[PDB]
């Protein structure tokens, strides 16, 4: 019953090749909503960002004072990382705490004290492994991501600067700026500028080339995705807004939505960055599944022609005997 | 189907053909989740070439035509290679696909053509 | 027959019909808009931001945001604002139990604000689901 | 291959090589539909030791410099208990795989990891 453990495995195969090439697809739909979650959440930030800067240019000679936006440089670090939920993650998750590792190594070497506040599952699991390194708080994506999520961390990023405790509240994740490569960004958080820029770990403002609003076109018979430059954004305008407010308040009171406005995009990003490598992978897996089904079938006709070889000159044998 | 044996022409054509009818089936799950509208230019050129092409490939059949109907046709070699470069090449594109379905000799595909479009002007 | 009126949290639009009376609590108290307002552009406390169809008076829960008035085309950039009344509130005051009860607990300098913050959204969300 | 007879410095090492072999064996099916992906940090540390490990038990011969050039080294018995006491042990471990393959006595392992990173 040698011929029967090969049969199976050949279906088994065939099975596992269906299963991966019905996870690529699917896992290029979520993509595929993962960038409408994006382009449809953008102008409450783009009016966010006019307004903004509109403001800040008429509050630049004031006092404005505002917890979120002073620069309190005694140097402690909250360094936040963002992981994939789930497996098979292309090398997503590994590169992430690869970063996360270097990232506490130069900071644990010039002392700022610094810690972590994990959110995905693949690395709070990670960090509940190893608690040599310092955590903050733990987050998951059974939970939705799209609202729930992005507030709860809002609310503790927002408790933990504004009861000034630690400084310098910067967030480690993986823009999706190609289908292959995932390279991650650490971009600052909360320690924000006035004019309200996302910036650089360095501060020199990546907003330069962020490269908003990724779509996926393929270019002659694979998937591919195109970045542009800029896209509907009428900022200039700055208009008499007759301010009924304190201006310290309103900006005390606009920065929360700043604050969840980046968190929510970096979610957001990072998931369709899992999503597009787990597609990769799942295409290589549904590859090489298809190679071995090859390679296995060869092999399971080479075994049956033997099989009926042999059997056919041991009777043709015993027959010449008798 | 090797230069040598059919003309250079007719193997470039061919080739040309193949490496169409493949593009759009590699293409066809892409089409399914992303659509016709968000691919390229050159990719949706080779989607809608190829679903002519496609239907280029049908034929009505003298001995078929007895419960079909359609009068059936003879399509030589040269009237093929005739149509499919006008077919591949951007000479064809303004015509629907139910068109050249089931047809022979790429001026009827052109006729019936217009008389699908005289059914819209009608 | 009055101003456009789009209520936008982070990552949709909510909905972006008009309505007519609209009482919006500031940071400074409630105030209320008219159809042809002069421009104010205000901040928006954890609170609550009533509307008026002008057939039926509605409210609608937030939890804190901004607010822009314009030339009859104004926009209230929110955090959390789930529209009309999802909830009831058996699962509110359920909330608000846990919420006081919570507030003992973290008693650290940051969970202070913490606790505040969440107990001044329960709040909002119960006072919001009392219709 | 018996403590008694080739020592026991010579039998442990023989066994730790064919142990993480026999483990690069077991999982090699694995990380062929899947990929080295998704192994944990042990056993992707066990699958980059066995390819240094198998990439060093090849050699130059003397009779095969007409098929590859480069020509053949003699490697003794020690040097070999040692380089791959070296690879097993931990101190190998940051530098190619190509500087294990077709090299003996594991100091031109270290000589051509260094001439690699020199060249670039």
């Amino acid at each position: 019953a040698n011929l029967r453990e090969l049969r199976d495995r050949i279906g088994s195969v065939k099975n596992t090749q269906k299963i991966t090439e019905a996870m690529k697809l699917v896992a290029a739909a979520k993509v595929r909503r993962a960038q409408e979650a994006v382009v449809n959440g953008r102008p409450f930030s783009e009016t966010l960002v006019e307004v903004l800067y509109n403001m800040n240019e008429q509050l630049q000679t004031e006092d404005v004072d505002v917890p979120l936006t002073k620069i309190r440089t005694v140097k402690k670090v909250a360094l936040m990382v963002v992981t994939g939920d789930r497996g098979l993650c292309g090398g997503f998750n590994n590169m992430l705490l690869k970063k996360a590792e270097s990232r506490i190594a130069e900071l644990k070497k010039l002392g700022v004290d610094y810690t972590i506040i994990s959110i995905g599952k693949k690395g709070n699991t990670y960090f509940i492994r190893r608690p040599e390194i310092p955590v903050d708080r733990y987050f998951d994506g059974t939970n939705l991501p799209t609202a729930k999520e992005a507030q709860a961390i809002a609310d503790d990023v927002f408790s933990l600067f504004v009861s000034e405790e630690v400084d310098k509240v910067e967030m480690l994740y993986t823009k999706f700026v190609s289908l292959v490569k995932s390279d991650p960004v650490i971009h600052t958080l909360l320690p924000l500028s006035p004019k309200g820029e996302i910036c650089d770990i360095n501060g020199k403002c990546v907003d330069a080339a962020e490269d908003e609003l990724f779509r996926l076109t393929t270019k002659e018979g694979k998937l591919t995705v195109e970045r542009d430059m800029i896209k509907t954004e009428t900022p200039a305008f700055s208009p008499i807004l007759e301010f009924e407010q304190d201006p310290a308040q309103i900006l005390d009171a606009l920065l929360p939505l700043y604050l969840n406005s980046q968190i929510l995009r970096a979610l957001q990003e990072s998931l369709a960055s899992e999503l597009a490598a787990r597609m990769t992978a799942m295409s290589n897996a549904t590859d090489n599944a298809n190679e071995l089904k090859k390679t296995l079938s060869i092999n399971y006709n080479r075994a049956r022609q033997a099989k009926i070889t042999g059997e056919i000159l041991e009777i043709v044998a015993g027959a010449n005997a008798c | 189907l090797q230069p040598r044996i059919v003309g250079e022409e007719h193997y470039e054509i061919a080739q040309r053909v193949k490496e169409t009818l493949q593009r759009y089936k590699e293409l066809q799950d892409i089409i399914a989740i992303l659509g016709l509208d968000e691919l390229s230019e050159e990719d949706r050129l080779t989607v809608a070439r190829a679903r002519k092409i496609e239907r280029f490939l049908s034929q009505p059949f003298f001995v078929a035509e007895v419960f079909t109907g359609s009068p059936g046709k003879y399509v030589g070699l040269a009237e093929t290679i005739r149509g499919f470069q006008l077919i591949l090449s951007g000479e064809l594109d303004s015509l629907p696909e139910q068109a050249f379905y089931l047809v022979g000799n790429i001026d009827e595909a052109t006729a019936k053509a217009m008389n699908l479009e005289m059914e819209s002007k009608l | 027959m009055t101003l456009n009126l789009c209520v936008l949290t982070p990552n949709r639009s909510i909905w972006n019909s008009e309505v007519k009376e609209i009482i919006l609590s500031t940071n400074s108290g409630q105030i209320g808009v008219l159809p042809n307002h002069a421009p104010t552009a205000t901040a928006v406390d954890i609170g609550i931001l009533r509307i008026r169809l002008n057939d039926q008076w509605l409210t609608l829960a937030l939890m804190g945001g901004f607010a822009r008035i314009g030339n009859n085309e104004i926009t209230i950039l929110v955090n959390d604002a789930e529209r009309g009344s999802d909830i009831d509130p058996q699962e509110a005051q359920q909330t608000l139990e846990i919420a006081e009860a919570n507030l003992r607990k973290a008693e650290g300098k940051r969970q202070k604000i913490e606790a505040n913050l969440a107990l001044r959204r329960a709040r909002t969300r119960v006072e919001a689901s009392n219709t």
